[PDB]
């Protein structure tokens, strides 16, 4: 998931932003 | 611009992207 996707490897701002309420 | 982001500095940047929104912060 995101958590282990942007420190694993890499994430954009927009993928960020699938997390806001 | 992509990032690479652990730990605390995820969080930072949800809460710069989210803002006043708000956000769910959850690891596996
Ligand atoms: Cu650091």
């Amino acid at each position: 998931g995101i958590v282990e996707q942007c420190c694993a490897s890499v994430c954009s701002l927009y993928q960020l932003e699938n997390y806001c309420n | 611009v992509n990032q690479h982001l652990c730990g605390s500095h995820l969080v930072e940047a949800l809460y710069l992207v989210c803002g006043e929104r708000g956000f769910f912060y959850t690891p596996k």
